[PDB]
RNA sequence: AACGUGUCGCGAUGGAUGACUUGGCUUCCUAUUCGUUGAAGAACGCAGUAAAGUGCGAUAAGUGGUAUCAAUUGCAGAAAUUACCAAUCUUUGAACGCAAACGGCGCAUGGGAGAAGCUUGUCAUCCCCGUGCAUGCCAUAUUCUCAGUGUCGA
RNA sequence: UAGAUGUGGCCUGGAGGUUAGGACGAAGCUUAUGGCGUGAGCCUAAGAUGGACCGGCCUCUAGUGCAGAUCUUGGUUGGCGUAGCAAAGAUCUAACGGAGACGUUGGAUACUGGAGCGGGGAAGGAUUUCGUGCCAACGGCACUCGUACACGAGUUGUUCGGAAACUGAGCACAACGUUAUAUCGUUUUGUUAGGAAAGUGAAGGUGUGGGCCAUAACUGAAAAGGGGCAACAGAGAACCUGGGUUAUAUUCCAAAAAGAAAUUGCAUGUGG
RNA sequence: AGACCUGAGUGUGGCAGGACUACCCGCCGAACUUAAGCAUAUUACUCAGCGGAGGAAAAGAAAACAACCGUGAUUCUCUCAGUGAGCGGCGAGCGAAGAGGGAACGAACUCGUUGCCGAAUCGGGUCUUACAAGGCCUUGAGUUGUGGCACAAAUAUCAU
């Protein structure tokens, strides 16, 4: 190995998705559809923000849109599969 | 003419940004950077613009290493 | 409050790493109250929080590189350690010449060291 | 227009957050220098270009 | 030389700071302990010796320590609506009065008197 | 007269001058000189509130060690700040898997998610993380493989 | 006049000496403040100036005296409220807002006239978008408005564009050559004095009643012509409507997916 | 049907490139200017250009100077010396060296040859407290010579 640094489990589910998103269009898409926003890091990949949301918040997420803002700073929308409300996660979370 | 009519046919761009020297002076079309020579391995350096060196030298950016080995070899290890 | 350092060294790596992902999640939901509210006191636990996620990594980091250098460092054959835990000193303090030359001589060269040596001679 | 690498993206984007005025808590600090940002861009004056 | 003192001085860090903050400890409090002078401490009753707040005294309330002065918890001033702040006298306008115990002060104090003793 | 002068007092603009000077310059001196173990450079980042800068690198305005004592300070917050001397050290760059206005693409190699099938778990593509993989050169391989109508011999 | 020379001669910055001032007000600065020196200049007074340094003398020292260089820099000024703000669409009204020519809505008359003051893009710009404020200076008039200032937001893709994945004009890493030297030259109408590569097929290894059957290892089957870029208009490219954003939509919609397709990868299984 | 030779291939173990360049070393290298013109010359064996190291570099232990009553590695300094040297359209200009007083300096050394040896060498192991100035196994390099020793028709070399 060229390194020894230890990992987890933890760090490579906590940098992916780094802080959800309160706007009135991010609060507009967890009532309406069952969306959430979260500002993942940039290089994130829309397969592992899936993943990290199973990780972090034990729902399940269909559609996962992102998009590189005029910040450098990558959104994300989430489905949670219909199944679990996303007005019961932005509860939960704390949104 | 030649002065405010033509430039308007300004379309193009001359120069991008140099992944190494950090600057819009990255040749498109013979793919060099006009102000470090990039992909040459060497940076262009030329005495008969020392001004320019300075803006160039170490110091003149972070210098994570050396800030760091100064040190070390300044204080007995390496 | 946070986790002390002094009394996280006699922690282990897995008692760590659940440590570890508890800060990481307290810290989560830090990063959610710090969007909506300002709550400077459900606030403000970031940057004691945040370099408690410090000393945890350092020491899972300060461990598990003394435990790849006391399997490494080893009178084991062919002792080729990875360059990353190699006692780092600069390119030509590295090539230059250790001790164990730079100071050897040949033969004809050691035995005038003993005929002729250098004295300590007086003058009065 | 609709064409930017992301790389050049990241580097306007690097941009639109140093065009933010200095906070009205900079200028009570002790000793600073500071009283304006004179930094700020805007669009039209000059022009970046990367 | 003058140029490098003035720099030493204003470039001097925080713990470099405290002791070119240092006050005269008063006429009977330092044979009490057989020193000179000693460095303000938050909650250390002292008493100014020189300005418009002179023969003050006061309970040390914080060494605001860039400003280079100390505040004193009796030395006031109004504002204009009302709300009073507090001056810094700077430590050598001042005279201690009254120490904060510690087992690095009441040892360090010593530490000096050995000199003395 | 009004205007235009013109001298005086007072104002405005202006920012000289003086006073100051944590800067410059010059001179001298005491020691030790970066990088494939990834430098210099630049790129993007990181603060409870930070645009620049300074500091730092996803341990991010710092973690560790010692050594110091009670602050930091615009104001929150909090039973640390300052100084020094093992780490962490992103994307690049000599940049070296290939490329490159692609935050792109592989080849190995582990391990780790996620799951459909399937046997409560197990590795399918998919997707992360990490290492390795540039050329040249030197050394070298318990008899590691080879080429030659070069030499010779069984 | 050019020039030369002298001056116990004038002046500025600083040094070595000396004498001496200063918060009971130093430098500076002002002048119908006088006086006194032929003069350079000095000294005084008086400041409803200034706030902390400094004078005389003897030597020393120099970045030492300015009106004039189309001097340099900064600032001001005249002309001067002057030239002008004259090409390109004529605003008119109500009542409403507003601190108030301004805006909004209605009505009116128009202008652009489908090679547009239209709707979309590339190049380029990169927040100018949007909303809510705001109105200091910027919009050469003005503004309650703004592409201005402030805050907040805003860009959603299996299928669209790009890349992954084509070749063109061409480029040139390697090698090789040359060069004191390379950052030089050759280089797809196919490289190189030139040994430039796992795509396949296999015996053997492996669960187990020595073979039924199966993955895998590590070999190694012929096979010439090293790689690699270069096209957001060439080639290529699997998606279409309907609709519920302050600003995005062939991007978003969740289960009477608002729907309907196509399609790639891997899978289980009905058809032989 | 094998050795050797000459070449390959990847496996290991490494290295090189890059930055910095004030000084330093090599190559390259002008012109303006001066000569009241200018082409020799001067500028200048300079600037720029290519390359390369160091804390200094370079030089350095006589195929040296001298012509003396001789000196004795290199470097540096004062000086010789702007030279009664000298080069030069003998013009403009240029221009050293020995010696001397110094600084420094316990400053000298080792290959090849020669003779005597001939693998005593080197490298991979291993064993020992890491001992590799050693032990003891090693064809693995090496006999196309690693290593050891001696310094002159004058010394003493050479072994217990
Ligand atoms: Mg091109
Ligand atoms: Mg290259
Ligand atoms: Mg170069
Ligand atoms: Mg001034
Ligand atoms: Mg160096
Ligand atoms: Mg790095
Ligand atoms: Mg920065
Ligand atoms: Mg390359
Ligand atoms: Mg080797
Ligand atoms: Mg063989
Ligand atoms: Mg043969
Ligand atoms: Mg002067
Ligand atoms: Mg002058
Ligand atoms: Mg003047
Ligand atoms: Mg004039
Ligand atoms: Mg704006
Ligand atoms: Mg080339
Ligand atoms: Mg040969
Ligand atoms: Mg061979
Ligand atoms: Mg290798
Ligand atoms: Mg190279
Ligand atoms: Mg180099
Ligand atoms: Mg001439
Ligand atoms: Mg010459
Ligand atoms: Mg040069
Ligand atoms: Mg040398
Ligand atoms: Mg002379
Ligand atoms: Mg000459
Ligand atoms: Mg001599
Ligand atoms: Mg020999």
């Amino acid at each position: 190995s060229n390194r020894v640094t230890v990992e987890s489990k933890d760090i490579a589910a906590f940098s992916v998705i780094r802080y959800p998103l309160t706007t009135d269009k991010a609060m507009k898409k967890i009532e309406e559809n069952n969306t959430l926003t979260f500002i993942v890091d940039s290089r994130a990949n829309k397969t592992e923000i899936k993943k990290a949301m199973r990780k972090l918040y034990q729902v399940k997420a269909v559609k996962v849109n992102t998009l590189i803002r005029p910040d450098g700073l990558k959104k994300a929308y989430i489905r949670l599969s219909a199944a679990h409300d996303a007005l019961d996660t932005a509860n939960k979370i704390g949104l | 003419t030649k002065g405010t009519t033509s430039m308007g046919q300004r379309h193009g761009r001359t120069h991008i940004l140099c992944r190494r020297c950090g600057r819009n002076s990255y040749h498109v079309q013979w793919e060099r950077c006009a102000a470090c020579a990039y992909p040459r391995a060497s940076r262009r350096r030329y005495n008969w613009s020392v001004k320019a060196i300075k803006r160039r030298r170490t110091g003149t950016g972070r210098c994570r290493y050396l800030k760091v080995v100064n040190r070390r070899i300044a204080n007995h290890f390496k | 409050h946070h986790m002390k350092i002094k009394d996280l060294r006699e922690k282990s790596k897995d008692d760590l790493l659940k440590t570890l992902t508890e800060y990481k999640k307290e810290l989560s939901q830090l990063r959610v109250v710090q969007q909506t509210g300002g709550a400077e006191t459900r606030l403000g636990r970031i940057r004691p929080i945040r370099k408690s996620i410090a000393r945890i990594l350092t020491v899972l980091n300060q461990n598990e590189r003394s435990n790849l250098k006391m399997f490494y460092a080893d009178r084991k054959l062919r002792c080729k350690t990875p360059k990353v835990l190699r006692a780092k000193l600069t390119h030509r303090r590295r090539l230059a010449l250790k001790e164990n030359e730079k100071n050897r001589k040949t033969s004809r060269q050691m035995r005038q060291a003993h005929k002729f040596p250098k004295r300590v001679y007086a003058v009065k | 227009g609709r064409f930017k690498p992301l790389a050049v993206k990241k580097k306007y984007a690097k941009k639109m957050n140093q065009n933010k005025p200095v906070p009205y808590w900079i200028r009570l600090r002790t000793g600073n220098r500071i009283k304006w940002n004179e930094k700020r861009r805007h669009w039209r004056r000059t022009k970046l270009n990367y | 030389s003058r140029r490098k003192a003035r720099r030493a001085h204003f470039q001097a860090p925080s713990h470099v700071r405290r002791v070119l903050m240092s006050a005269p400890l008063s006429k009977e409090l330092r044979a009490k302990y057989n020193v000179r002078a000693m460095p303000v401490r938050k909650d250390d009753e002292v008493i100014v010796k020189r300005g418009t707040f002179k023969g003050r005294e006061g309970k040390v309330t914080a060494c605001y320590r860039l400003k280079w002065v100390i505040l004193i918890d009796k030395v006031n001033r109004e504002k204009a609506n009302g709300s009073t702040v507090a001056v810094g006298i700077h430590p050598s306008n001042v005279e201690i009065t009254k120490l904060k115990l510690t087992h690095h002060r009441k040892s360090i104090l010593e530490r000096k008197d050995r000199s003395s003793k």
